[PDB]
């Protein structure tokens, strides 16, 4: 009886009551153009949109109805998209459905895997990925920033990495700024933010600043995220900066704050560093230079010797060179038996 | 000790005089491969030096000369002993797996400038043998997925092909490659996006499943949406997508509409859907210029080719709904108007001389190649439509006459400069399947329902010589690289069947109709059809010895041991040479004789 269900029925989608998927009578483009010309030529042009979305929100109050609207439709006539993505394909509907998608998203913060083990808010943000047309880029950005601020930790971990799918190729600067400003506060979310910052289109001197910023706070990271961050740092070296970053890393990595609780994480970390030096030869040389040039500091750590034996056992050019260096550390009293 | 042995063995096999005298000695090759059998029990001391010998033989004797007998064949034979050592050592010694398979990878990833085919072969062999015994050494693979962005593309495709058998069985390794490809989808380098596209096409191409079986379908749809967005990037990524979409269809039928609309919408940016508008493709949008740097985007030719292949497959397979008829009538409108276009709709030959000095000549040259590709695709379409209608063959002739006018244009303009550009000898957009069928229908076919209609094609000699030229181009592509350019141009079995079919047809035209029927013109005596058929025969016989060595029985059976079949074929060829000789011709085409002794030199290695 609502305008929404009537227009969808004459458009050619059978609305299921909410267990199995919604059926399709026509094709996707046919339905989209059908509803477009239907809403175009219909009288009362600037109010049928608000009536449509009011009927929509009143319909998707129910969990099953909304869950089926989010899930992909069924071809009766061989398998296509969801009603929400098809509806967001139409530019004149887009921002209203965006708004009523984000207004009801704080309803599903604490809702997690009730019946079908389908986590809802990831299904909500699924329908914004790879949009053909974006109207309101700034508004969409500010809305996801409000959500990414206010969200639970798991939800903001999820949506933050699905950012590059969502945004076009314009509005990346302020997004980078807000995410880095989130990074200085929250250290639990270091791993996906860095993941993303290379996966946007940022200026390189923003990335180097965030890299310096995370190496500054490298001690304040939980143990599980540590090999991932070191993986990021080592994967993001050039030929020119390598020694400064490696030497910061040599001076800042301790193994007296993380020591089946700590041993597994250290195993993983050494696996990362082994696999870095194996697949990239300049990190070995960089790292012998970072220990050999430490002459004054008779604060040599454990990390210096375990690194010397790993670069010995792997790439086997270094052997004469680590014999020489390690001789010159024992005469000098710098490395000792304890 | 291993390179010397193979020198010695080549001397004996090349000469009977030494075979009579020397009684058959065991060679170092067989001894090493005996050592490896013996080593299973307890000899672990010995096995860590077999691996080092393996990789010394492969690292030292592997190719470089492609990036002679003595520099090649006792180095080719050492490098394949190396790989045999490491594969046999890898099968039975369960502890030098994560040291061979991390040392093969560390050579594949990191060198990438020097040729590393030999390691990819070994890595394919290692996987193919038992990916069941590589789920105990898997993390060494998924650490090389993180280096995948920075590799050249051919290495990525080869290395992704080679691990396919690991991707069949392991779902963790598939879901570890997806995260890397998705992350490199957006990365700022160019080659990372190509490697993502490649990986995504190969995951769509080889797999259905990537837990409810709705999310697999929506995931395929989302991948296809990311690739649909990649369609608006640069030219090469578009071209990769257009080649890939056919193989994506032919495996996963369910993605039919998601592909075809993806092309049709992409066609409609460059198509004008009104009759009596004479350039029926918008060629301006296909070239972009930003301050005198001038480059291509959207090759229309490959797009239409992908459309026509997918559409033909849609007709022949899917129907035995009211969408494909639209694209049919679009293509028919393009043919109908491309016929009654002439040369000033694309401003060709009169106003611009396609000069490689200015931006405008660049634009016009790209335009000309695009129109040439379109005409070739529409030749293949118009052939494919009907059971040999006269009117459609007149349209084929008219399209070919347009293409041939453009070719003689481009040849005269490559006559002022040189033919240094390999862009007209750049591939034809005819499938090899189609050229086989076309030459079978041109020469051999004598069914009266087709004769009246084919007689307009046969009467065009330039068409038939173009057709055999195209078959020669496909065999030269098979020789130079491993495989050919078009559809089904990467499955060796399809190239084998089409090689057999070309052999049959060209033999029938060589032997049945002689050479001394030349009533055309004296420029065609080094370009005659019975000569080009023999040239194609020479290339086929070379290529089938090289690449299809294990099939020469079932190559010849399509034309009792191999000796009798080869003897009968030699009887044909040597009879040909005999009547060529005793004719006592003073002009004496020595080219045909050279090719005849070349094919006989090729054949006599099978007796």
């Amino acid at each position: 009886d609502s305008i929404f269900v009537k227009l969808l029925k004459i458009s050619g989608i059978i609305l299921k009551t909410g267990e199995s998927q919604n059926q399709l009578a026509v094709d996707q483009i046919a339905f989209q153009k059908k509803l477009f010309q239907t809403l175009r030529r219909h009288p009362s042009y600037p109010k049928i949109i608000e009536e449509f979305v009011s009927g929509l929100e009143s319909y998707i109050e129910d969990e099953d109805s909304f869950r089926n609207c989010l899930l992909s439709c069924e071809r009766l006539q061989s398998y296509s998209k969801s009603l929400i993505k098809l509806l967001l394909g139409i530019d004149i509907l887009q921002p209203a459905i965006i708004k009523t998608l984000f207004e009801k998203l704080p309803e599903y913060f604490f809702e997690n895997k009730n019946s079908d083990e389908i986590n809802i808010p990831r299904l909500i943000v699924s329908q914004l990925k790879w949009l053909d047309r974006v109207v309101d880029g700034k508004d969409l950005t500010t809305k996801i920033m409000q959500l990414i601020s206010i969200a639970p930790e798991n939800l903001q971990h999820d949506i933050i990495t699905s950012l590059p799918e969502i945004l076009g190729d314009s509005q990346h600067a302020d997004v980078g700024k807000e995410l880095s400003d989130l990074l200085i506060e929250n250290t639990s979310l270091t791993v996906p933010i860095l993941d993303v910052l290379s996966s946007l289109r940022l200026d390189p001197n923003f990335l180097l600043k965030v890299r310096q910023l995370v190496m500054d706070k490298l001690s304040s990271i939980r143990l599980e995220d540590l090999p991932v961050i070191i993986k990021f740092i080592l994967h993001s070296v050039t030929a020119m900066d390598t020694l400064e970053v490696i030497s910061e890393l040599r001076e800042k990595l301790d193994l007296q704050h993380c020591v089946s609780s700590g041993q597994s994480c250290i195993i993983l970390l050494f696996d990362v560093i082994k696999s870095a030096i194996r697949y990239e030869k300049t990190i070995s040389e960089a790292w012998i230079k970072a220990i050999e040039n430490t002459a004054s500091v008779s604060e040599h750590k454990v990390f210096d010797l375990v690194m010397l034996f790993i670069i010995y056992s792997t790439n086997t050019q270094t052997k004469k060179y680590i014999d020489r260096v390690l001789r010159n550390k024992i005469r000098s009293g710098c490395i000792q038996e304890q | 000790s291993v390179v010397k042995s193979f020198k010695d063995l080549q001397l004996l096999q090349g000469s009977k005089f030494l075979q009579n005298l020397v009684p058959h000695r065991s060679y170092v090759s067989t001894m090493i491969l005996e050592v490896v059998k013996n080593s299973v029990h307890s000899w672990d001391h010995v096995t860590q030096g077999l691996v080092e010998l393996g990789f010394i033989l492969m690292d030292s004797y592997g190719p470089k000369k492609v990036l002679p007998s003595l520099s090649r064949m006792p180095n080719q034979h050492a490098c394949k002993l190396g790989a045999n050592i490491l594969l046999e050592t890898f099968k039975i010694h369960e502890m030098i797996r994560q040291e061979i398979l991390e040392q093969v990878l560390n050579r594949v990833v990191t060198r990438a400038s020097s040729p590393i085919s030999h390691f990819l072969d070994l890595l394919s062999n290692i996987v193919m043998y038992a990916p069941l015994v590589l789920q105990n050494c898997s993390s060494k693979v998924t650490e090389a997925f993180d280096y995948l962005s920075f590799l050249p593309l051919q290495t990525v495709q080869r290395l992704l092909k080679a691990v396919q058998p690991l991707l069949k069985v392991s779902m963790s390794m598939r879901d570890c490659l997806i995260l890397v490809l998705r992350k490199a989808m957006f990365a700022n380098q160019l080659d990372a996006r190509k490697s993502a596209v490649a990986g995504f096409l190969l995951l769509l191409k080889n797999f259905k499943v990537l837990y409810n079986s709705v999310a697999n379908e929506t995931f395929c749809l989302e991948i296809m949406d990311s690739l649909r967005r990649c369609l608006s990037q640069q030219a090469d990524v578009r071209l990769m997508l257009y080649e890939g979409f056919y193989d994506v269809l032919r495996r996963n039928s369910q993605l039919a509409n998601s592909v075809m609309q993806t092309l049709l919408s992409q066609l409609k940016q460059f198509y004008e859907p009104e009759p009596d508008l004479l350039p029926p493709l918008k060629l301006e949008a296909c070239i972009l210029t930003q301050g005198d740097q001038i480059s291509l985007q959207e090759p229309l030719d490959y797009l239409l080719c992908c459309i026509q292949h997918c559409l033909a497959w849609y007709k022949n397979t899917v129907i035995p709904e009211a969408f494909y008829e639209d694209l049919d009538d679009i293509l028919e409108s393009i043919t109908n108007r491309m016929i009654k276009s002439e040369l000033e709709d694309f401003e060709l030959d009169k106003s611009a001389d396609f000069s490689q000095s200015t931006s405008i000549g660049i634009k016009n040259n790209i335009s000309a190649f695009l129109v040439m590709g379109v005409c070739e695709v529409l030749i293949e379409y118009n052939f494919s439509i009907s059971s040999f209608s006269k009117n459609r063959f007149e349209d084929i002739l008219s399209l070919f006459m347009c293409y041939k006018k453009l070719s003689d244009i481009l040849n005269e303009k490559a006559g002022k400069a040189k033919t240094k550009m390999a862009n007209k000898t750049s591939d034809s957009l005819l499938s090899m399947k189609f050229v086989s069928s076309l030459l079978t229908a041109l020469f051999r076919d004598s069914i009266q329902s087709h004769q009246e209609s084919l007689s307009v094609l046969r009467s065009s000699n330039e068409f038939m010589r173009y057709a055999v030229n195209v078959a020669l181009q496909k065999v030269q592509q098979l020789k130079e690289t491993g495989h050919v350019s078009g559809p089904d141009g990467q499955n060796p079995e399809k190239i084998f069947q089409n090689l057999c079919d070309l052999t049959r047809v060209l033999l029938w035209r060589y032997t049945s109709i002689p050479t001394s029927v030349e009533e055309s013109g004296k420029k065609e005596k080094g370009k005659s059809i019975s000569l080009l058929c023999l040239e194609g025969l020479q290339k086929i016989f070379s290529a089938v010895q090289q690449f299809y060595q294990p099939k020469i029985q079932q190559f010849l059976r399509a034309l009792v041991s191999v000796t009798q079949r080869t003897a009968f074929q030699i009887r044909q060829f040597q009879r040909s040479l005999l009547n060529l000789l005793s004719s006592q011709e003073e002009d004496f085409n020595s080219k045909e004789a050279l090719l005849l002794v070349t094919v006989l030199t090729s054949l006599s290695k099978l007796l």
